[PDB]
């Protein structure tokens, strides 16, 4: 609008809008600690 | 003792009275 009043234009030859642009997030690396002892393993040696 | 830890001493304690009572 503000470049409308200074200078012209044709008709719009592809119409186009604002996206956003971020990473793919995955995040995720699962593993054997994880699923196994997610609390303290100083509970889990005094379980033993 | 964490959070979940605080019963440990009352299980240590169990079983020093159930070690020392039976026979």
């Amino acid at each position: 609008y503000v470049r409308e009043k200074v200078i012209d234009f044709s008709k719009p030859f592809m119409t186009l809008g604002i996206s956003i642009l971020y990473r793919k997030p995955n995040g995720t690396n699962p593993g054997v600690f994880s699923f196994l002892n997610p609390l303290s393993p100083d509970i889990w040696m005094y379980v033993l | 003792v964490q959070n979940i830890g605080g019963i440990f001493i009352v299980l240590a304690a169990g079983l020093v009275l159930s070690v020392f009572v039976a026979v």
